[PDB]
């Protein structure tokens, strides 16, 4: 392929490995998935540009759409972990382990 | 004996009682007609 | 076979709307009414076997453990409503449900005609029996007799039901009958050892194989009566009726997949008729004979020739009938004394004469004496291994010196002697108790005069 | 055949189920047990309480059962004259053998002795 | 004596947080 | 410990009925119990049906083929044949491979 | 919750799997997920308490991490063939990730940690929607994308979640817990038939379903949610440990009764296969299921249990939960068997 | 059409019913304080439905016919024998306590739905925020264990949390020297064995928790002896009382519909009042249980459902 998509396939890449190994902050880990998300908006979007699918031009907007859906209900589940705790630390959050 | 509270099925739900006799009617009714519907068109396609 | 199928089924409706009284009386006459009736099923003939429709058929070898099996229920009412007289009236009519789901999937196992059929009421059989024993045990130790009852046989069962659906992948069907002429000889390979175990494993611990013996003496022992009665008369048989019918489509491979199965109980049986010599409990002693005589159906049916079938056949009827008789009178002891030891209470005969007499026939059709059915069956055995390999004679001997040295050893210990001081519960013989062991032993001694019918289809 | 269609119309050239068809009567049977489930788990007298309520169960059971029944006869239907059309467009892959009589065919006799 | 049921010591095997 | 009944004391049938059969407390139920076991389980299956057994006709046809043995045998030994022939099946029909 | 607002949010649940079962479109299916991811949320956190928070906060990373996985396959189908259609993918990395991606939303093995935990922090009714409705749409993708599946993956997914299902449910007394690892070993029975037979998949996904809601309602009826909580039902409501039992019993896979109907059919369809070494180990490691079945009937049904003296005011009021479809939910658990061909009506 | 969501949307909603006379009270005080006669002038007086304290024999009294069971029915736990042998070894001592709580939850419970469904308020005795003071006195003369104590923890934490404290406290102080005379003066037997230092402890319990808990929740009226006799100026003071305090003025319709779907599902209430913690006191054998469960199921009206026993009269079983 085209070396456009080696990095933007790398950059995928990246992200997943960093929603994959957590450190502390939750909102580190929110993050990463607000970045694997603009990663596959730009793969998307070149490859329905480059190939002159019209239609398809509105298909990386809805996938921000639900993007943000998924932002505000990790954040609001953020709000009610930080009540609890004091802190959006995970490892807070292992009571389900009994 | 004689309940202190009024029970809440003490005496029958008389609209419940009938849609329930009314749809046990209907819905047999239903399936008998359509039975010999099909009886019928499985003959006629048949040449019987 | 519905003639038999619905009548049974209306025994759960009978026992469900009788008076709370009369839920012993009316299922005990009518299930013996249907015991009756089974007697239409020996219409056998000497080519054909009697094939009703695409699902049941009924042949000299299934025809008399119908018999039995109908027959067993009646007696499994009679030994159960004493110690049951205290249970709440609906779980009594529970319990009596159970007996009679276990006999209508065991009169359609005996008959399915198909085996996959066949597999799916042989495995039935498993839930009204283990609730049985673990609702209605009484000591601690039901509950693990449970598993180890519902686990030795189902790892022997699943393999069974993948090697089931592979023949009928292969062949194209499992009707019995198709399997008659359709059949093909087994060549070697490794591909068919494993068919092969597959086949005859679950049966092999149904009856069971000496070494899957383990779960016998534990579900023997922790059952109620009428758990026992069943489990040592009829569902010890499933295993010999099924290797009986499989064993059809597994040769020439059987003359030396045998083998390891053979030596397993000619030495088998010589362990566990041991065994008993040193069994302080008379259940215990009663189930580890139940190992030894069906060491001999083992050995019978894998060497497969027309004296050792006819043998076999005898003996799983002949068993079925002593084996429940030996329960139910340790049982009319146990109600007793609330104890399973068999040195506690001692000459009983001095206290209990006519039951002393029950003992003695029982004893003596367990150690075979001629011309007894169990003889009959023990000898063809015999005859037939004497000709399979000579050397035989010595182990089948050793093992009937054994066996009567046991059978007069329980004898002996628990009915003569001097009778324990401190035990003064010892109340006479009921009528009920008398009756059931007469209803063991009158036919079970009858059918000398007429054994060709338990002799099976070779016959 | 016809796409997200339960009973598609080439099934009416098939006789309907009888309405005394043995699968049908265990349905409404089950219908039966139903209503007696019903009324045990709520107190009620198992036989007798309510008999428009278990009436309904089972006349709904067989309701929707003879149209299960009729989609079930129909499917095994569609599989046979699939089958058997599939054998007729290709017949040099399920030739007609030669069938030989016993007396010409060899079989090993293995003795049991 | 009469049949066996769970006691006390016999409930508290499946009490705890794992078997 | 805990709240727990006591063992029941044993019951013995005699006491209050010295001419129980063992079946019921109830002596009426207990005279029925025990008429039909004895009418049911001796007098119809045991006489009955042992009579049944005894008159059944040819069971397996053994009678038959001893009657058909000696038809065969009269008519071999009259006409000089074999009584019995190694071949069960005639050689004719038989097409040896090789 | 106000109650409209708890039925529009369960319909929007619904709808969300809905399009995913209706779509030809694979970002119609994609938007189905999120909206169903986004409707289940509130549902687990209904009760509010900070083990339901951590439940919600556990499933919400694990399925969003899920779809990101799938809309990457989505995205790399795209650029190999140039179209949406949901059906085949035409690229073998592709199927890895999508494949990958419907086993977290499905909660298999290896994948399997937050079944058992999400499904113990949240109340039974979220519970049962959890380990029977949100099975639906994971499983209805791979309906249609089975043909182009590695094979070797999703037996190796079936294998390990038949183990891991089964090995987990021995050391659990919570009946939340119990339940989560059976799913995960049914799970491995439904995907190990996908790639021979599907119909057979969704014969085990309809039997499963019903057999598992009938035990949530049964737990629920006396709002047990413990194996000793579970053993004083006995005096309570007696008919209610029998209809346990026979439900326990029927999803071991005893004969006769209706779970064994599942393990027939999917062992004859890999025998024709075959296949016999796969069936073989899988119904022998089921009998790991069967075990901590056997288990619970022994504590609620086959023995009493002790209780308590409290309980004898409960003798005088009678059950008031609704224990909706509960009658016929248990018979078809447990007397379907003599009617398996009916399985035809599936294809 | 039975209370639900379905009567919630329709519009059977809590606000619509509640006045400014829709108030819980409880009248709280020692053992023979006077409590009986005051909580039912204030009911009388305010126009409420009174509530007789809840005793062994509370849930038969709302179920059934509602006449008192048999003992074996409720424990056979006695109050009776809890003064004459307040350290028995049958542990009578804690199992009446814990009967107890379970019905004065039972009785909250009812009282709480009957004020949701009808907006009439109520009067109580005692009640389940009161209820620890006998089990604090009955630890405190060693009456019982400190296990006993827990596992009564253990039960309210898990219960109490669910409800609303009552809209009005009413104490009547009557020091323990008077009360001792009050209860001489009774005349029952097994009362006169009573010890001061019980009683003492009530009032330490009272006053050293009860009241300091409930003033930051609710009004409290903490009258002495002769100001309880005339029960007018109890309700003038009730009268004017600002209500600006406690978790009632967070309630909406949205809350108080969730409260009153558990308060009209009286096995919901009583889910954790036989939480599997085996304490002798409180622990049945199988074989007793199985054995008592029988014999409940015998009793009159008592084998099915209420309105389907035909024993006491029902008619139309087979289409109700
Ligand atoms: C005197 C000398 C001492 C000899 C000892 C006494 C014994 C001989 C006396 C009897 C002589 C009469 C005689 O033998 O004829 C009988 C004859 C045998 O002799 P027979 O074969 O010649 O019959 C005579 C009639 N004709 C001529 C038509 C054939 O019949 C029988 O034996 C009856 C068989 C009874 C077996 C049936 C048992 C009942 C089944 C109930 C079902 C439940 C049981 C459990 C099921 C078990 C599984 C099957
Ligand atoms: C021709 C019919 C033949 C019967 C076929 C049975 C097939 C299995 C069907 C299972 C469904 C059974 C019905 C559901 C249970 C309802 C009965 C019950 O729960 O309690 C018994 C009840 C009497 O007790 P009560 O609650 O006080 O009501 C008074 C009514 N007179 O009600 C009664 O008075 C009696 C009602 C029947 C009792 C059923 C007992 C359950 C049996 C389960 C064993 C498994 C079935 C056998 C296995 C082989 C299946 C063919
Ligand atoms: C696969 C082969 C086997 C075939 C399997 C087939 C399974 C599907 C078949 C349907 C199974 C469910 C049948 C339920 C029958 C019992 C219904 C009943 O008796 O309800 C009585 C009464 C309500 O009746 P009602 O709704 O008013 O009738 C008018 C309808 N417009 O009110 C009551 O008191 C009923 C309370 C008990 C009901 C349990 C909760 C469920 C609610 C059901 C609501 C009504 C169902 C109507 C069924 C019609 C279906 C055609
Ligand atoms: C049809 C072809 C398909 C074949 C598949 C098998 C069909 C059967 C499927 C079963 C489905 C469940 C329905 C079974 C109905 C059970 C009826 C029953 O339990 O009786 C009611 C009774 C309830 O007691 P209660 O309401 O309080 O009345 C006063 C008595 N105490 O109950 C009790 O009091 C019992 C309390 C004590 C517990 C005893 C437990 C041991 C007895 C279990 C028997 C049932 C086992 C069913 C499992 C399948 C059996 C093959
Ligand atoms: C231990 C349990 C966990 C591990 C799972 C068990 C699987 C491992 C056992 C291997 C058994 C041998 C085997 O799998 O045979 C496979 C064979 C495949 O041959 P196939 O290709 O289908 O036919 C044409 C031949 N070229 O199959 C065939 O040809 C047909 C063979 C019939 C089906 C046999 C089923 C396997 C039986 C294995 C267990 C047998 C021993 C039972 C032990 C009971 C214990 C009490
Ligand atoms: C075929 C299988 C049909 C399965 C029927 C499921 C019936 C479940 C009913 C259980 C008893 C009634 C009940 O209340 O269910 C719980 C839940 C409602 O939640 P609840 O806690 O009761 O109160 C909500 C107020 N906040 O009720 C619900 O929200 C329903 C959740 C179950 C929905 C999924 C059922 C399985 C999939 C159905 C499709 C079949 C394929
Ligand atoms: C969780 C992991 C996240 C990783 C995210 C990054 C994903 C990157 C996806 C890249 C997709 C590349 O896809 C890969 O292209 C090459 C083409 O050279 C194909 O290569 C194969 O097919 C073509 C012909 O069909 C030939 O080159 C040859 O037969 C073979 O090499 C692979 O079959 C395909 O799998
Ligand atoms: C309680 C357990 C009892 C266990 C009983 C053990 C029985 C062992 C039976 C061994 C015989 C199996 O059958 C044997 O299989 C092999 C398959 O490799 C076949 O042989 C085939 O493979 C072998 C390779 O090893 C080649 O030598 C041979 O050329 C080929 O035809 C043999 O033709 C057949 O004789
Ligand atoms: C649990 C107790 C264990 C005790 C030990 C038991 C050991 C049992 C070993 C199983 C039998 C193995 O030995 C088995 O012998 C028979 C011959 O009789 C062989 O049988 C085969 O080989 C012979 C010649 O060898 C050929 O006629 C023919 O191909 C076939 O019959 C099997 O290929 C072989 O596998
Ligand atoms: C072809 C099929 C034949 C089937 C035959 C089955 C026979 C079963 C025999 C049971 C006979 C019992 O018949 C019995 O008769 C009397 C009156 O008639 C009934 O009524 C009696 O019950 C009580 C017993 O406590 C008696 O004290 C009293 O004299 C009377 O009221 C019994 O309740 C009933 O049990
Ligand atoms: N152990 C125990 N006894 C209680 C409890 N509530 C009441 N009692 C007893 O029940 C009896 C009646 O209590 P009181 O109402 O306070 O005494 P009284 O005679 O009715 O005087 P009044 O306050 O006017 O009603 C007393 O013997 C109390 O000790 C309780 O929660 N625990
Ligand atoms: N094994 C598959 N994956 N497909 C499949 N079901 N093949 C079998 C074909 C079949 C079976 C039943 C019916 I009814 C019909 Cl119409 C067709
Ligand atoms: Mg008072």
């Amino acid at each position: 392929m085209s070396m456009v998509y080696m990095n933007i396939m790398m950059a995928f890449t990246v992200s997943l490995v960093g929603l994959l190994m957590y450190r502390s902050h939750l909102m580190s880990s929110l993050l990463c998935l607000e970045g694997m998300m603009l990663s596959l908006f730009v793969m998307a979007a070149l490859t329905i540009l480059n190939s002159h699918f019209t239609l398809a031009s509105m298909m990386p907007i809805i996938l921000l759409v639900f993007a943000a859906c998924e932002a505000a209900l990790g954040l609001s589940l953020l709000v009610m972990v930080s009540n609890t705790y004091g802190t959006d630390y995970v490892q807070n959050l292992n009571l389900l382990q009994c | 004996k004689f309940y202190i509270q009024e029970p809440p099925h003490g005496s029958p739900n008389w609209l419940k009682v009938g849609l329930t006799l009314g749809t046990s009617v209907f819905l047999w009714i239903y399936l008998i007609k359509q039975h010999n519907e099909d009886v019928l068109e499985y003959k006629r396609r048949n040449g019987l | 076979m519905l003639k038999y199928i619905i009548p049974t089924i209306m025994l759960m409706p009978l026992t469900w709307l009788s008076k709370n009284n009369m839920i012993w009386v009316n299922s005990t006459a009518h299930s013996l009414l249907i015991s009756f009736t089974s007697l239409l099923l020996m219409n056998q003939f000497g080519d054909n076997s009697l094939n009703f429709s695409l699902l049941f058929f009924s042949d000299s070898l299934s025809t008399p453990l119908l018999i039995l099996t109908m027959w067993l229920l009646p007696l499994m009412l009679m030994a159960s409503q004493h110690h049951l007289s205290k249970e709440n009236l609906t779980r009594k009519k529970l319990f009596i449900t159970m007996l009679i789901s276990l006999q209508l999937f065991l009169i359609m196992t005996f008959t399915a005609m198909e085996l996959i059929l066949f597999y799916i009421l042989f495995e039935a059989t498993l839930v009204p029996t283990l609730i049985i024993i673990t609702r209605w045990g009484n000591q601690t130790e039901r509950l693990n007799a449970g598993l180890y009852f519902l686990f030795y046989t189902l790892a022997g069962s699943l393999p069974l039901l993948v090697a089931l659906i592979y023949i009928q992948n292969t062949v194209g069907s499992l009707n019995f009958l198709m399997l008659q002429y359709w059949v093909q000889p087994v060549h070697n390979s490794w591909s068919n050892v494993f068919m092969w175990l597959a086949c005859m494993m679950a049966f092999m611990v149904k009856m069971p194989l000496y070494g899957l013996h383990l779960w016998l003496p534990k579900a023997h022992v922790e059952a109620p009566i009428a758990g026992s009665m069943v489990l040592a008369a009829v569902l010890l048989k499933l295993g010999g009726y099924g290797m009986l019918r499989i064993t059809l489509i597994l040769n020439p491979m059987t003359d030396f997949m045998a083998y390891p199965f053979i030596m397993l109980s000619l030495w088998g049986m010589i362990m566990t008729s041991s065994i008993c010599l040193r069994q302080t409990d008379l259940k215990s002693l009663i189930a580890y004979s139940s190992v030894s005589h069906m060491a001999l159906v083992i050995v019978a049916i894998l060497i497969q020739t027309p004296w050792s079938y006819m043998g076999a056949t005898a003996l799983m009827i002949a068993h079925g009938l002593t084996s429940s008789m030996l329960f139910c009178l340790a049982n009319s002891n146990y109600e007793r004394i609330h104890s399973r030891t068999m040195i506690l209470a001692r000459g009983l005969q001095t206290l209990l004469p006519l039951m002393a007499t029950w003992w003695l026939l029982a004893s003596l059709t367990n150690l075979a004496l001629p011309p007894t059915i169990n003889l009959i069956g023990e000898l063809f055995v015999v005859m037939s291994t004497f000709s399979w390999s000579n050397i035989t004679i010595i182990l089948m001997g050793v093992n009937m010196v054994i066996t009567a040295l046991y059978s007069l050893y329980m004898l002996i210990m628990t009915q003569r002697g001097k009778y324990t001081y401190h035990i003064n519960n010892i109340s006479p013989s009921f009528t009920r108790e008398n009756a059931l062991m007469s209803l063991h032993i009158l036919p079970l001694l009858l059918l000398t005069l007429n054994p060709k019918i338990i002799l099976g289809p070779l016959y | 055949r016809a796409t997200f269609q339960f009973l598609p119309d080439e099934a009416r050239s098939l006789p309907p189920p009888k309405l005394t068809d043995p699968r049908l009567a265990f349905v409404g049977f089950l219908g039966y047990c139903s209503g007696l489930i019903d009324n045990a788990i709520r107190r009620r007298p198992v036989l007798l309480a309510g008999l428009h309520r278990q009436l309904l169960y089972i006349t709904s059971f067989v309701f929707v059962g003879y149209y299960l029944l009729k989609r079930q006869d129909y499917m095994y239907a569609v599989r046979d004259h699939d089958m058997f059309s599939y054998i007729k467009s290709h017949p040099e892959d399920f030739p007609e053998k030669d069938k030989k009589t016993y007396g010409e065919v060899f079989e090993e006799f293995h003795p049991v002795r | 004596a009469r049949q066996w049921q769970p006691d006390v010591e016999w409930a508290e095997q499946y009490g705890g947080a794992v078997m | 410990r805990w709240q727990e009944d006591p063992e029941p004391e044993d019951e013995n049938l005699y006491e209050k009925n010295p001419d129980s059969h063992g079946y019921d407390k109830d002596p009426a139920v207990d005279i029925w119990n025990m008429r039909v076991v004895f009418f049911f389980g001796f007098s119809i299956v045991l006489v009955l049906g042992s009579t049944f057994v005894a008159y059944l006709p040819d069971y397996r046809m053994q009678e038959w083929a001893r009657r058909e043995a000696e038809r065969l045998v009269k008519y071999r030994e009259a006409h000089g044949l074999p009584i019995m022939e190694s071949n069960c099946f005639d050689p004719s029909k038989i097409q040896l491979p090789e | 919750m106000n109650p409209i607002i708890f039925i529009i949010i369960l319909l929007t649940i619904m709808l969300g799997t809905i399009i995913v079962m209706i779509s030809s479109h694979w970002l119609l299916v994609w938007i189905g997920f999120e909206m169903n991811m986004l409707a289940i949320i509130p549902i687990m956190m209904k009760n509010h308490n900070p083990r339901a928070t951590e439940a919600s906060t556990k499933y919400f990373l694990t399925q969003s991490t899920a779809s990101m996985l799938l809309m990457m396959a989505v995205i790399i189908n795209l650029m190999f063939s140039g179209q949406w259609t949901v059906m085949k993918l035409f690229n073998p990395m592709a199927s890895m990730l999508m494949t990958m991606a419907l086993a977290m939303k499905l909660g298999m093995a290896p994948f399997h940690f937050w079944v058992p935990e999400v499904t113990q922090g949240i109340p039974l009714s979220s519970g049962l929607i959890l380990l029977t409705w949100q099975k639906l749409a994971p499983m209805s993708v791979l309906y249609q994308i089975f043909p182009s599946i590695n094979l070797n993956l999703i037996l190796t997914l079936s294998v390990l979640s038949i183990l891991i299902g089964g090995w987990g449910g021995l050391n659990q007394t919570q009946l939340r817990k119990i339940m989560a690892y059976s799913s995960i070993a049914h799970m491995g029975w439904m995907t190990a038939v996908l790639p021979y037979n599907p119909t057979m998949t969704l014969l085990n996904l309809i039997i499963y379903i019903i057999m598992t809601s009938t035990m949530f309602t049964m737990f629920m009826a006396n709002s047990t949610t413990t194996t000793l909580s579970l053993s004083h039902t006995w005096n309570k409501t007696p008919i209610m440990t029998v209809l346990i039992l026979a439900t326990l019993l029927s999803m071991g896979g005893l004969p006769p009764l209706s779970g064994f109907m599942p393990k027939w059919m999917i062992i004859q369809e890999m025998t024709k296969n075959n296949s016999i070494i796969l069936p073989t180990f899988m119904a022998i490691t089921a009998l790991l299921n069967l075990y901590f079945y056997m288990r619970l009937t022994y504590s609620t049904t086959l023995t009493m249990f002790p209780s308590t003296n409290n309980m004898k005011m409960k003798w005088q009021f009678p059950l008031m939960k609704k224990m909706t479809f509960l009658p016929t939910m248990v018979v078809l658990s447990t007397m379907m068997l003599p009617l398996t061909p009916m399985l035809s009506v599936l294809e | 059409l039975q209370y639900g969501p379905l009567a919630y949307i329709l519009g059977e909603k809590a606000t619509k019913k509640m006045t400014e006379k829709s108030k819980l009270i409880t009248v709280d005080g020692n053992i023979c304080s006077g409590k009986s006669k005051l909580a039912k002038e204030i009911a009388e007086k305010l126009g409420l439905k009174h509530f007789p304290e809840a005793g062994i024999h509370y849930v038969d009294s709302t179920t059934g016919d509602g006449k008192p069971l048999p003992v074996q029915f409720s424990g056979n736990c006695s109050l009776e024998k809890f003064y004459d042998d307040p350290k028995s070894n049958d542990g009578n001592s804690y199992r009446l306590q814990a009967w107890l709580y379970a019905s004065r939850l039972l009785q909250y419970a009812d009282a709480l739905e009957h004020l949701l469904s009808t907006g009439q308020g109520v009067v109580l005795e005692r009640s389940i925020y009161s209820d620890f003071v006998f089990l604090e006195a009955m630890y405190r003369q060693g009456f019982i264990r400190k296990q006993c104590v827990d596992h009564y923890n253990q039960v309210k934490k898990v219960t109490i949390c669910e409800y609303l404290p009552p809209h009005v406290v009413v104490y009547v102080d009557v020091p323990v020297p008077e009360v001792q005379s009050r209860i001489q003066k009774k005349g029952n037997p097994h009362e006169m064995k009573i010890t001061s230092a019980y009683l003492q402890d009530i009032e330490n319990a009272y006053k050293g928790t009860f009241l300091p808990e409930m003033s930051e929740k609710c009004e409290v009226l903490q009258y002495s002896a002769w100001e309880a006799q005339d029960a007018e100026k109890v309700v003038e003071d009730i009268e004017y009382l600002k209500y600006d305090k406690g978790p009632w003025l967070d309630q909406n319709d949205r809350k108080l519909h969730k409260l009153r779907m558990l308060v009209q599902d009286k096995l919901e209430v009583l889910n954790y009042t036989s939480i599997p913690v085996f304490l002798p006191e409180v622990t049945v054998g199988a074989h007793q249980s199985d054995q008592v469960f029988q014999e409940f199921t015998e009793l009159p009206g008592r084998k099915y459902r209420a309105g389907y026993n035909e024993d006491v009269g029902d008619k139309w079983i087979w289409l109700k």
